[PDB]
């Protein structure tokens, strides 16, 4: 039984537990049991996977979670997502760089306390849905199938802190017929190692993160699958998940709307991030390796295509996609002997009204 | 020192109908996290009821319709310190008020919030 703790300024606090099991009973399937939990997620699963559903080398491995997500606690428009389902994948080697998987998922949510707002509101009324704008007590609820797929490529010079190579991370899912839910969402991971000197002390990365998802018919994809930027793994300089789209919410009573700088996210995401890794200036002994200095210049940009700017011409145009923050900034790793630790400290240097600073970022981790 | 966050109500009483009163609440001790805070507010015979909030960046406010235009929350310039300036009071605004705090976005439902004060008289005489 593994444990983890860490602590950051995107997340807070985070826990994490699991423990694994091989061949169990002498039947060559594997069981595992994990569970991570933030300031604003408790997660846990089960997992059965089959190393051998063929000599080939292909996997077939289920899962089964739950999922509790409070959106306040991640700085966006509130609401509650209490989800749980299962999911059945198959995993391809290709080669030693890349791989593939396929499988089926179900998912069932309930959503809760939404504050009522109109991106919220606009996807619940494509679907039917006519709640209050007046009660934040509302429930609503999904039962939707899948096809996920994905592919891994990854050719670094070696796992930390690399000096060489590629790594690559494409994901996707879409719903099947019979679902809830009608939509597609797809994302992209890219990073790239370019070394300048012949000893991979000088070192160029290049970071980029894309996403975008639709609804089929009518319907609208889930305010609840929204993509999320602004935070340490997007663009630093920024408080998570400001980048974007903010709530424009409904009057109270127990067309006068109310601006707001909570943000909700967006159907559709661009970050990318040029950093330049360079020797540490008084701490090159020649064993270094246990430290790596950088400066970076960030952007990104989070848009919700389905936004009628038109009907809501009090406020900005959420659907532009051209609204690029930036930012520039230093950054230091370090694999301590208490544990792995990240700061870094950036300055917003192309702003939004409503977009929240956050020049200090740093996250710690300890495992046992 | 306290051994919780605590939240103190100060100001309010007696007021004539057309009178103005100004309220304030104080996160006391030492707070090294920002809250979103609220004022609630329970009547004589109905239920505890929303009546305004600030987001923690003061960026975002919200008031329930019947102090809408009336009252203002704002922001202390000290450390998670709210005031609430009602004017143009009317018999139906005399109740407890109460006061709210929550760390991330601000919701109208009492219920999520974390911390609540004590609660202050308001009383408005025709
Ligand atoms: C290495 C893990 C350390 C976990 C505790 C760090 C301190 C957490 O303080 C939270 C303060 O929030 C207010």
């Amino acid at each position: 039984f593994n444990f983890g703790i860490g602590y950051g300024t995107e997340s807070g606090v985070s826990f994490q537990a699991g423990v694994q099991q091989d061949n169990w009973l002498g039947t060559g399937y594997a069981v595992g049991i994990n569970g991570t939990k933030n300031d604003y997620q408790t997660y846990a699963e089960l997992s059965v996977t089959n190393p051998y559903f063929t000599v080939d080398g292909v996997s077939l491995g289920g899962r089964l979670f739950y999922n509790d997500f409070q959106a306040d606690d991640a700085d966006l428009s509130d609401y509650t997502n209490k989800s749980y389902g299962t999911d059945v994948t198959l995993g391809f080697p290709i080669n030693e760089y890349n791989s593939l998987r396929a499988g089926l998922g179900y998912v069932h949510n309930s959503l809760s306390n939404m504050q009522p707002q109109v991106a919220m509101w606009r996807y619940l009324y494509s679907m039917g849905e006519h709640p209050s704008t007046s009660d934040q007590d509302n429930s609503f609820k999904t039962d939707d199938f899948t096809f996920n797929y994905g592919w891994t490529y990854n050719k670094l010079d070696r796992g930390y802190f690399p000096t060489d190579g590629s790594r690559v991370n494409l994901t996707g899912k879409v719903t099947i017929p019979g679902s809830d839910n009608e939509y597609y969402k797809v994302t992209l991971d890219t990073a790239t190692y370019v070394p300048i000197d012949d000893d991979h002390k000088w070192v160029v990365l290049g970071r980029t993160r894309w996403g975008y998802g639709d609804g089929l018919g009518g319907k609208e994809m889930p305010f609840y699958e929204n993509f999320y930027a602004g935070g340490s793994s997007t663009v630093r300089g920024f408080q998570s998940n400001t980048i974007g789209p903010k709530a424009v919410y409904f009057p109270h009573q127990a067309k006068d709307l109310s601006k707001s700088d909570d943000a909700v996210g967006g159907n559709a995401m661009a970050v990318a991030s040029l950093e330049f890794i360079t020797p540490t200036p008084f701490i090159s002994d020649k064993y270094a390796n246990s430290v790596r200095t950088s400066f970076f210049w960030d952007m990104g940009t989070v848009w919700d295509t389905n936004w009628d700017s038109s009907q809501y011409s009090g406020y900005p145009d959420y659907s532009d996609p051209s609204n690029i923050r930036m930012s520039a900034g230093i950054a230091l790793q370090w694999m301590s002997p208490l544990g792995p630790l990240v700061f870094s400290y950036a300055q917003p240097f192309k702003k939004y009204d409503g977009d929240k600073a956050e020049q200090f970022q740093f996250n710690i981790g300890k495992t046992w | 020192g306290p051994s919780q966050v605590q939240l103190v109500e100060s100001g309010g009483g007696l007021v004539q109908a057309g009178g103005s009163l100004r309220l304030s609440c104080a996160a006391s001790g030492r707070t090294f996290s920002r809250y979103a805070m609220a004022w609630f507010r329970r009547a004589p015979g109905k239920e505890r009821e929303f009546v305004a909030a600030i987001s923690a960046s003061a960026g975002t406010i919200f008031y329930t319709d019947s102090v809408k235009g009336r009252f203002t929350i704002s922001r202390d310039h000290a450390k998670n310190t709210v005031s609430l300036q009602m004017n143009s009071l009317r018999p139906e605004d005399t109740a407890v008020y109460y006061c709210a705090a929550k760390t991330g976005t601000w919701a109208t439902l009492d219920r999520r919030y974390d911390y609540w004060g004590q609660g202050t008289r308001v009383t408005v005489s025709a």
